[PDB]
């Protein structure tokens, strides 16, 4: 499977890494403010919209990919 | 703010 | 009004700026292979699904803004 680094809480560095099932096929990560969000997720979904939305954010900047633990901090700068 | 990278891949956001 | 650099064809260095019409709200560049495109593009479809697609090319990296004459070959 796909494993991401995943914190059901924003934290300011999540090491959390779970096995992300088969409905998940990315990890994502995004900064809104100073708040960063470590989630398995959707490619289709991984946009500015579908991701503001979901996570009821006005500001953020993202990063997903399909590697294992690849939504880590310093995929943002 | 609003600006797409990506490839693959691969995302990139603004 | 939104300026973007929008070539016909892919071209090594395109130098071709158009007024894109209001239908279009961003500007594209992507590398597929050896090949560059430059266009007028909506947002909505800048994504790898809908680039691959609308260009038939099979793998790409792709960067799409906002702002006049973004789409420089150095975003990539
Ligand atoms: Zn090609």
């Amino acid at each position: 499977m796909l494993q991401c680094y995943n914190c059901p809480n924003p934290t300011a560095d999540c090491k959390t890494a779970v096995n992300c099932s088969s409905d998940f096929d990315a990890c994502l990560i995004t900064k809104a403010g100073l708040q960063v969000y470590n989630k398995c997720w959707k490619f289709e979904h991984c946009n500015f919209n579908d991701v503001t939305t979901r996570l009821r954010e006005n500001e953020l900047t993202y990063y997903c990919c399909k590697k294992d633990l690849c939504n880590f901090n310093e995929q943002l700068e | 703010y609003s600006w797409t990278w990506g490839n693959x891949x691969x995302v990139x956001g603004x």
